[PDB]
């Protein structure tokens, strides 16, 4: 068995959702921001936000909505986790003591159902009579909000429309009514139903179905003054309400897809809209009041206000303040002005909230020779792309290098006092027949530049038609100075060539240090790339010089230096190249028992190969024979996102289901079959998507550090900005900490009353297993925050093992010292 | 695709056993003994009749590729029965076959199994499988004797006598190389033909075509009478040589 | 000739790697040196010498040389390790069973979550499986181990049934004592949970119905670790075993012993309301408690869902692409 420890060094920073309401008090307006597993509560002030409380839930927050049922003084909070744990929460404050009350809770998972394409959707009735959940295709689940439903019991209503895009509860209806866009073979449609809690089924809806845009994306429920709904698409915005139908198709919205909507005026006159390029629009409902005394919708108009960060959620606060919740870039508070500035913009940034964004890749490098180590991360996407230099100093110091294009891979080259960074920028087919960049970015603002002249794929004879307006990716290798972080050089790769892998190393007897890039020729027609290049670059005297190229029949997904040789994975093949005295790559040995060799890691003459669907294989290079040997494979099927070697026997993997597992050689030589079987000994649901594993630690090393019980240090970056750390334990230390977890879980009160053991259980749509071999360090580190009565309750009847004293009783002060030492590894 | 498991009578003059100096009578005796051994051992163990026949067919085929002087028959027989049990889903443990073989064999005969009987048998399984070319599925005259008899309509007692007499002839044909000369379908017809002659029955009357004097041509196509007579002659010769007489 | 199996050496294949562990031995992917055809090599070790050549392999060799169908895996030949010369007793080398390499197995595709199945894709899949099962059932052979892992799929959309290790002949006239606990719990029929011991060919049908529902939900329908818990899950959806729906249930050994919590009503159509009507009817019949009322393989082929499916249009499933990495 194997024993490991996992802690968070930086909590998730990406904003997954945000709502406004009167949650903490019926008087104050509160902004609730949801980051993966983290709920942040703010109170709106004239300058900004005042933080009040932050809780962590043992679950990924999927639904977050505020509602106030009749009889309540203030808003209540509904949250549903991705594991289908539902709960209703209440804020309660007694003087200085702030706590979160679990009013109702339960698990709404169905035994049989198909998870929907557009994900979990949660909506609440305007009269707060029921909670609507769209969890599975063809089913609509209703949780009635009666006083007695403390377990959140619910029933399903059969739904004929199997493929639902978006659904909302409507305002101004005689019965609870849902309006939703759905897709069938004839296109997309908008339709309405009435929800009867008494009959527990749908009844005919208030207005008829209408055919809508093929890419109708979002449903906006318009308030009582207007009624009806607005449907946002790619090129058109439409309003529907019985006999009334208005449609506006301004050319500005066609340029970029609109992803988020929010209501500025409670009466529904003004709505805010955001698109993937960061433009912020005001959607205006022009009123016409008839002599009858009634109010109708006269027309719709969209007006561009300015540019913000690419926003997952927008929420208007008060005055002109809007919170821009960004998952791909930094979040913001921006003020909307009535008068435009001299550039024509009505939007001016107030504050910027650091978001490490998607961490595509990262490396640990000691820039200042302190031995402390710094983490340079490829963070963000598109305009939000950035390089983030992170150091420990009690908070983390983060420096941001704006790139305005997507960073893909990073590798440090000390000999050149610079970083190599792979990046891609979006250009659009223009009337010239070429492409034009939407904005300047790192690859276009380099001091010196170069463009590939390779003729390898020049023969072509393969037609690829281009239509005006279509997007393309342009990939570059950036040379960036380690002190100024200025783009020194940028090399543009071939048209339709993607840069997938990057290494900096010396090869063979060649004293020169090279940047090596592995690429793939990506054409829309191909399912899997069938062409690729391995390119050797030398950065010398401010210029990048191509030394050699090697043509491959596939995508070079991953490369790693192997004892002076170049180990590259081309599609299924894993190949080892030698660097000849003629400065050209020469194939030595190949391995082909792979489906897609996405990830590679090396220790000594051992290789760990990560597959799209076959988990991990332990390869070995046999120098006597000059070929590869298969040592051990994990036969259990897993979709890999990143892998890492912990030691000669233990191997770490990350799943696309947000899970982590540790494989070990079965260390039994009785049968060769046992050795060839890698037994998964560690299972753990992290809750984050891991892209990069990286050996190193940010903690400063003065050589004086008390040797921690934990041995080893692997950092990992995730899609939500979370940075974590994995380290190994001795059997004695694991058992002690594991027994402590079981004691802490009985003592600590969870938000929503979610069992910790369930949260950390390995979970795929198909399987659920209890966690094993992993200590939730974030749980252990919470021992130092629980009250003294709880601390002593935890340590009761606690015995030591395999130590200086075989059995020893622990005290609350003793554990306070142990956990505090564990907090010093990050 | 599939191997050919049938030889001509003239070819039996050139088995490995014959060419190592064994005369035709001796190889015949060695086959009668090996077959009767497989039959008796399996019968003591309570084995299905198909299992006995399959082992016997493995046995007969084996010694078309090997010589009796280099492979003791009783070991080969025990190995054939052991494998037959697994093929026909009537498995037996090798130790139980040895136990029964020892009960039925004298001290000289059991000397073939050497110092470790089980090992000698289990080792041979490799050669047996390779020799029979991993063609394990075998059909036997029994199924056809019943399939064809079911299509006869008449006096139950007159027919049932035909079946049992023919069934006895099938059991007896397992001691001969007929299994190596003619498909089981023909054997089943031949034994029906023989029993009919002995019982003075005219089988055609029970067939759906009562004027078709060639009653077998509706069951097995392209069988000359000469074949059926050749088979009958060989079966009757076994009775003439032995002290036993036709069952009747 | 092509028929003289057991002599050709395994030298003729270049071993690419170990694609899985089989029950009697490990399974390797290899390339034929002469033709370049990819093969899957299954290793049979007799070195144990406890009972010699494994019967599980004997079953597969005996049956698969009889069965020839597009939806049934083909055994190409049997090859051996370099054997000892003149010393047949000393040789302990094992034989390898040769097969065609199939690009994937359904359990691997479903487990990775990478595969997406449209209705038409499910039609082509189920039709091939049932045609193979009908061919096997018409030959009076029972698979007895139907599982997602034993359904191999080529990228072309071809399906082939694969592990015939537990397969045995079924005699309708003569009931015979059989191995009670044959199918894996998740795909085991309710009759075997109650221990019939004399099972019908319908045991395989129940399994394939479980697969039909799993293709729509992307999650196995009945997942449990204990035989009683499985009966409870099946009972909630298909209804509790009772004499009204299963007149002979009282004869089953464990009927009184193994009782569900309640006498649940059948809810299959309600819980699977998202499944198309043509397919839902097939599921209801395939997942029928009484094996004598459960539909046959031929009947499934003659269903509104699968009758008019044309095998010419294989329609390959949406298999993992480069974008999905
Ligand atoms: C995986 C369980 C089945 C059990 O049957 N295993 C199997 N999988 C075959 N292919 C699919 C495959 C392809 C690649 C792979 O990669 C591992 C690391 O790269 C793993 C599995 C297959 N093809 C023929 N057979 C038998 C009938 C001889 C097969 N058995």
């Amino acid at each position: 068995m194997s024993y490991n420890y996992v802690v968070t060094a930086q909590k998730p920073t990406a904003v997954n959702g945000c709502v406004t309401g009167h949650f903490t008090s019926a008087e104050d307006l509160n902004l609730l921001i949801a980051k993966n597993t983290r709920l942040e509560i703010y109170v709106v002030t004239a300058e900004g936000l005042r933080p009040v409380k932050e809780v962590g839930m043992y679950g990924k927050i999927a639904v977050m909505e505020l509602f106030r049922p009749k009889g309540e003084s203030k808003d209540l909070l509904f949250i549903l986790t991705a594991k289908y744990n539902a709960c209703i929460l209440e804020y309660k404050q007694s003087g200085e003591s702030i706590d979160i009350i679990t009013r109702a809770h339960g698990n709404v998972q169905d035994r049989i159902g198909r998870p929907s394409e557009t994900g979990i959707i949660g909506i609440i009735d305007p009269e707060c009579r029921m909670i609507g959940l769209r969890l599975y295709d063809g089913l609509f689940k209703v949780i009635p909000l009666d006083r007695d439903n403390k377990e959140l019991k619910a029933f399903n209503i059969r739904l004929e429309e199997l493929h639902v895009i978006d659904v909302k509860f409507l305002y101004g209806c005689q019965a609870p009514t849902i309006c939703f866009v759905y897709q069938d073979p004839q296109g997309r449609h908008v339709k309405t139903y009435e929800v009867s809690l008494r009959e527990k089924e749908f009844n005919k809806g208030p207005w008829k179905q209408e055919n809508v845009e093929a890419e109708a994306s979002m449903v906006i429920a318009v308030p009582e003054p207007f009624g009806g709904a607005i449907i946002i698409g790619q090129e058109s915005i439409t309003y529907h309400n019985g006999d009334k139908y208005l449609a506006i198709a301004p050319p500005i919205i066609k340029q970029s897809t609109i992803v988020c909507h929010n209501r500025v005026d409670p009466n529904g006159s003004r709505y805010l809209l955001g698109d993937m390029e960061g433009r912020l629009f005001m959607l205006l409902l022009e009123k016409e009041e008839q002599m009858d005394g009634t109010v109708t919708l006269k027309d719709l108009r969209v007006e561009l206000l300015g540019e913000t960060s690419i926003a997952e959620c927008l929420t208007y606060l008060d005055n002109g303040v809007v919170f821009v919740g960004s998952r791909l870039g930094d979040s913001q508070l921006v003020k909307l002005n009535v008068d435009s500035n001299e550039q024509g913009s009505y939007v001016v940034a107030m504050e910027t909230f650091t978001n490490l964004g998607p961490i595509v890749d990262m490396c640990v490098v000691d820039l200042e020779r302190q031995g402390q180590g710094q983490l340079v991360t490829c963070s963000g996407a598109f305009k939000e792309g950035s390089l983030r230099i992170i150091r420990n100093g009690q908070k983390l110091h983060i420096r941001t290098v704006p790139l305005y294009e997507s960073p893909r891979k990073i590798c440090y080259q000390e000999v050149s006092q610079c970083f190599g960074v792979l990046s891609s920028r979006i250009e659009v087919q223009d009337t010239s027949g070429g492409t034009t960049a939407l904005r300047p970015s790192a690859s276009t603002q380099a001091l010196s530049s170069s463009v590939s002249s390779s003729k390898l794929f020049s023969s072509s004879t393969a037609p690829h038609e281009t239509s005006f307006g279509e997007e393309v990716e342009v990939h570059n290798l950036l040379i960036i100075d380690q002190h100024t972080f200025e783009v020194l050089h940028a090399h543009q790769f071939l048209q339709n060539e993607y840069a997938l892998s990057l290494v900096s190393c010396k090869l063979g007897k060649d004293p020169n240090t090279y940047f090596i890039v592995g690429t793939a020729m990506v054409y829309p027609e191909e399912a899997e790339p069938k062409q690729g290049r391995i390119v050797v670059f030398q950065y010398s005297d401010g210029k990048l010089q191509t030394v050699a190229e090697k043509e491959v029949k596939g995508a070079v997904y991953s490369m790693v230096e192997f004892n002076g040789k170049l180990l590259a994975s081309i599609n299924s093949t894993v190949r080892l190249y030698e660097w000849t005295t003629e400065k050209e790559l020469r194939t030595e040995c190949n391995h082909y028992n792979n489906i897609m060799a996405l990830y590679l890691k090396t220790k000594g003459d051992f290789i760990l190969v990560g597959d799209l669907m076959r988990s991990v294989l332990l390869l070995a290079y046999k120098p006597m024979e000059g070929n590869f040997e298969e040592i051990a494979r994990d036969f259990n099927p897993n979709w890999m996102s990143a892998v890492e070697i912990l030691d000669d026997d233990n191997f770490l993997g990350a799943e696309n289901a947000f899970n982590l597992f540790v494989c070990q050689k079965d260390s039994a030589a009785t049968t060769d079959e046992e050795r060839q079987h890698l037994q998964e000994v560690g299972l753990f649901h992290l809750g984050e998507f891991v892209n990069v594993f990286c050996h190193g630690s940010l903690v400063m090393q003065n050589l004086g550090e008390t040797s921690t019980p934990t041995q080893g240090s692997v950092l990992f970056g995730t899609v939500n900005g979370m940075i974590g750390l994995v380290t190994s334990l001795s059997e004695s230390w694991y058992n002690l900490l594991l027994d402590m977890q079981n004691r802490l879980n009985k003592v600590i009160k969870s938000v929503g009353k979610i069992e910790h053991s369930f949260w950390r259980s390995f979970h795929t749509e198909r399987k659920t297993e209890p966690a094993t071999g992993f200590i939730d360090g974030d749980l252990i580190e919470s021992f130092l925050d629980i009250s003294r009565p709880k601390m002593q309750e935890v340590v009761a009847n606690l015995q030591y093992d395999d130590g200086s004293g075989m059995k020893r009783e622990a005290t609350a002060d003793d554990l306070i010292k142990v956990v505090e030492e564990l907090t010093r590894i990050h | 695709t599939k191997p050919c498991w049938y030889w001509d009578k003239k070819d039996l003059a050139h088995t490995p056993s014959q060419l190592e100096g064994l005369d035709p009578a001796t190889e015949a005796r060695y086959r009668r003994e090996g077959a009767r051994f497989i039959f008796d051992v399996g019968t003591r163990l309570g084995l299905h009749y198909d299992t006995l026949a399959t082992g016997i067919i493995y046995f007969h085929r084996f010694y078309m590729f090997h010589s009796f002087k280099q492979f003791p028959r009783y070991v080969t027989g025990a190995c054939c029965l052991f494998l037959a049990g697994k093929v026909e889903e009537t498995p037996k443990k090798c130790k139980d076959i040895i136990k029964t073989a020892r009960s039925l064999l004298n001290d000289v005969q059991f000397g073939q199994f050497g110092d470790d009987p089980k090992e000698e048998v289990m080792v041979l399984e490799r050669i047996l499988l390779q020799t029979i070319k991993f063609d394990l599925q075998v059909e036997h005259p029994y199924q056809f004797l019943l399939k064809y008899a079911k299509q006869l309509k008449g006096d139950k007692n007159k027919i049932q006598k035909l079946v049992q007499m023919a069934w006895t002839f099938v059991n007896d044909s397992l001691c001969t190389t007929l299994s190596l000369q003619w498909e089981p379908e023909i054997i089943a017809v031949a034994v029906m033909y023989l029993a009919g002659r002995l019982c003075k029955f005219e089988i055609q009357e029970w067939t759906s075509k009562p004027m078709y004097r060639r009653w077998w041509e509706q069951f097995v196509q392209d069988v000359p009478v000469d074949v059926l007579e050749d088979i009958c002659h060989q079966i009757l010769d076994l009775y003439s040589q032995g002290k036993q007489q036709m069952p009747h | 000739t092509e028929s003289d199996w057991g002599k050709r050496c395994v030298d003729k294949f270049d071993i690419i790697g170990i694609i899985g562990e089989g029950t009697y031995g490990q399974v390797y992917k290899a390339k034929d040196k002469d033709t370049g055809e990819l093969v899957a090599l299954k290793k049979v070790r007799l070195d144990n010498e406890k009972e010699g050549f494994p019967i599980t392999a004997i079953r597969e060799i005996k049956i698969l040389r009889q069965l020839i169908h597009r939806s049934v895996v083909n055994m190409k030949e049997i090859v051996t390790d370099k054997q000892d010369a003149l010393d047949f007793k000393k040789d302990k080398g094992a034989f390898y069973l040769v097969f065609e390499y199939m690009d994937h197995d359904l359990m691997g595709l479903l487990e990775s979550g990478l595969v997406h199945f449209s209705e038409d894709h499910i039609k082509s899949f189920m039709k091939q499986l049932m045609e193979g099962l009908e061919y096997c059932h018409k030959k009076n052979f029972l698979h007895r181990d139907i599982k997602c892992s034993n359904i191999l799929l080529n990228n072309s959309g071809q399906i082939k049934l694969a592990d015939f290790g537990l397969a045995r002949l079924y005699n309708s006239e003569e009931s015979r004592p059989y191995t009670n606990k044959v199918i894996t719990l998740w795909y085991r029929p309710p009759e075997l949970l109650l221990g019939e011991e004399r099972y019908t060919p319908a045991i395989d049908v129940w399994s394939c119905g479980c697969i039909l529902g799993e293709l729509f939900t992307k999650k196995p329908i009945f997942q449990a670790n204990l035989e009683l818990a499985q009966l409870e899950l099946i009972s909630r959806l298909c209804g509790s075993p009772c004499p009204a729906v299963w007149p002979d249930v009282i004869r089953l050994p464990y009927f009184n012993t193994m009782k569900p919590k309640k006498q649940y009503r059948r809810r299959l159509r309600e819980e699977f309301s998202f499944i198309p009507s043509a397919a839902l009817d097939l599921l209801d019949h395939m997942l029928t408690l009484d094996p004598s009322k459960r539909c046959t393989a031929e009947q499934t082929l003659q269903s509104d869902f699968l009758k008019d499916v044309e095998l010419s249009k294989m329609a390959p499933p949406d298999l993992p692409h480069w974008q999905d990495c």
